[PDB]
């Protein structure tokens, strides 16, 4: 069966992470073990094809900027992602797809673009604003909760049509 | 055995699965996975038996869950036990213990904890009242060994150094290709070592590192990591500023030999940044150049590129497999650390009770031990003081920004290996390109 | 064909 190879893009400091774990874990398990093999890599139907997903999520390596490329090198498939409650991590996008695509040596790579929203803080980034610039790249928009799971799913299955219709 | 009654010492309510629960499927001591605060601190000064692991994790671990002043208090109010003939048992069985627990405790913070009271000094305050009320002939010995340390903290044969083209003392003409390649690789890697070893805990646990106060709470952490950086920029740099081809296969390959040698001295971190320049987008598409490669250093560069494949797959078992001295590549560290506090609950909820989830914290704490059991062993490698300076000294960026800097390598990139036809360029080395290989001259 | 380092084909 296809695998496809993800990978996760985004300013640091704003919990990232969330996206990739809660997609992992079992709707109910909030166990996490990033050190095995089952942490990024899962089995999933999506338009009633089966597939693999393996997602890598460096969440914690940022201060490693001259690795991005070699971590982007890795994948075919990107979630660009900002936390809804930070101005500047929205701000960051649009450097870091200029970097996928000259990694990639590519104007349309398969790329999806995801807000996210923690518990408790406040929205800076208005669904519109993000709306017209995902538009403006010609690529999807996905909203998330990491309190809740609300659109976890979608952001990544949105990224494996983007492939799939490539 | 008979305790006084939870209304006047705390500690004396009995477990419950509304206060400790345990991990189910795992040296005969249990493993806690959850309790009240209250319950944490008994444990972590049992009466019935020491519990080291518990005390290292618990101290390295605590401050996301109870803040210092709070668990001195808590010892404190530990130690100060009320008696309920019988009581000959009792405090032979149990205020002796436990309070020699306390002061081990006490000890284990103070001894290699020390930072809570460099940045509090009422902590310090407190500590040293509380120790010098302790009035006991069982405990003697151990309040005096405390105060020590208290007054303490207010306070084989290396191979021969190789050389190339540069001669020692001449520091102007250093650079990539007359430094000898051996002594590059050795000199970076007594750097690179220091870097990892001075990284502490607490610069890890809580993934301070990641916070809007790192540069303050990680600064052993970022200067590491900027120096990794720095080097990787400085390979991309050498590569795409040598513009005659000739040369450039020359930089390149003599950057591959470094890499070999970082491998036989275990420094994953220089390997590392020797693949991490290879990929980036200045140096990756440069064909005409890896054309000129010999086969053999395709092999080694090919070797040490796939350690990073599968999520590093082949780097953690070599890692796992090596004798020290060696440098690990920090990175996973952070990442794995980062999302075991992220991807976990602080808390755990049991019959409307919050307990503490403390097994949480011991995934954090085997990640930090792990840490620290690489920084044991030195290398038996001598320092050339000036070499030394040379990479401290690198500076590749210069006074750009980290965009007009990458923007810069890529354009210099694609003026020297065109997208059109290959232009040539003249030499800019006056002196032999010949390699001395990796092999020591006796 | 793969990385620039890799055996041609």
């Amino acid at each position: 069966m296809t695998e496809y190879k993800l990978v996760v893009v985004g300013a640091g400091g704003v919990g990232k992470s969330a996206l990739t774990i809660q997609l992992i874990q079992n709707h109910f398990v909030d166990e996490y073990d990033p050190t095995i093999e089952d942490s990024y890599r899962k089995q999933v139907v999506i338009d009633g094809e089966t597939c693999l997903l393996d997602i890598l999520d460096t969440a914690g390596q940022e201060e490693y900027s001259a690795m991005r490329d070699q971590y982007m090198r890795t994948g075919e498939g990107f979630l660009c992602v900002f936390a809804i409650n930070n101005t500047k991590s929205f701000e960051d996008i649009h450097q870091y797809r200029e970097q996928i695509k000259r990694v990639k040596d590519s104007d349309d790579v398969p790329m999806v673009l995801v807000g996210n929203k923690c518990d408790l803080a406040a929205r800076t980034v208005e669904s519109r604003q993000a709306q017209d610039l995902a538009r403006s790249y010609g690529i999807p928009y996905i909203e998330t909760s990491a309190k809740t799971r609300q659109g976890v799913e979608d952001a990544f299955y949105t990224l494996v049509r983007e492939i799939r219709q490539h | 055995m008979r305790l006084p009654s939870a209304d006047v010492y705390r500690f004396a309510e009995p477990d419950s699965e509304e206060n400790i629960i345990f991990e189910e499927n795992m040296a005969g001591i249990p493993i806690i996975k959850a309790g009240t605060v209250i319950k944490l601190i008994e444990r972590l000064t049992y009466h019935m038996y020491a519990d080291p692991n518990f005390v290292r994790t618990f101290l390295t671990t605590y401050r996301s869950f109870c803040k210092p002043q709070e668990l001195l208090s808590l010892i404190i109010e530990r130690f100060e036990i009320p008696e309920p003939a019988e009581l000959k048992r009792f405090r032979k069985e149990y205020i002796q213990p436990v309070q020699l627990r306390v002061l081990n405790v006490c000890r284990h913070w103070v001894e290699h904890h020390f930072y809570d009271f460099e940045r509090d000094a009422y902590l310090l305050q407190r500590m040293e009242e509380f120790i010098g009320t302790v009035r006991g002939k069982a405990m003697k010995k151990w309040v005096e060994s405390i105060t020590k340390i208290i007054q303490r903290k207010k306070i084989s044969s290396p191979p021969t150094v190789e050389w190339h083209i540069s001669r020692p003392g001449h520091i102007e003409t250093f650079d990539l290709l007359t430094l000898h390649p051996i002594e590059i690789a050795r000199q970076l890697t007594l750097l690179e070592s220091d870097l990892y070893r001075a990284v502490q805990p607490s610069e890890l646990v809580g993934s301070v590192w990641t916070k809007e106060d790192k540069e303050i709470n990680s600064p052993n952490l970022l200067k590491m990591i900027r120096h990794t950086t720095n080097l990787t920029l400085w390979f991309e740099k050498c590569i795409v500023e040598t513009e005659n081809l000739e040369e450039r296969v020359a930089v390149v390959s003599r950057i591959i030999e470094i890499l070999q040698v970082f491998q036989e001295l275990n420094n994953f971190n220089g390997v590392l940044e020797v693949v991490s320049a290879m990929n980036s987008s200045p140096v990756y598409r440069l064909d005409h150049t890896f054309e000129q490669i010999p086969s053999r250093q395709k092999k080694i560069l090919e070797e040490a590129h796939e350690l990073s494949e599968d999520h590093y797959k082949k780097y953690l078992a070599k890692l796992r497999s090596i004798n020290p001295p060696c440098v690990p590549f920090f990175g996973i560290y952070l990442t794995n650390i980062l999302k075991t506090e992220e991807g976990n609950p602080e808390v755990l909820k049991r019959h409307g009770k919050e307990l503490i989830n403390f097994s949480k914290r011991r995934k954090v704490a085997e990640i930090t031990g792990e840490i620290q059991q690489y920084q044991n062993q030195p290398y038996c490698l001598r320092v050339e003081s000036d070499i030394k300076r040379f990479f401290e000294n690198l500076n590749p960026m210069g006074n750009s920004m980290e965009k007009e800097f990458t923007d810069y390598l890529f354009n210099k990139s694609l003026e020297i290996e065109p997208r059109k036809p290959l232009p040539r360029f003249p030499k800019k080395y006056s002196y032999p390109l010949k390699s001395p290989g990796v092999r020591p001259s006796n | 064909k793969r990385h620039p380092w890799s055996v041609a084909n």
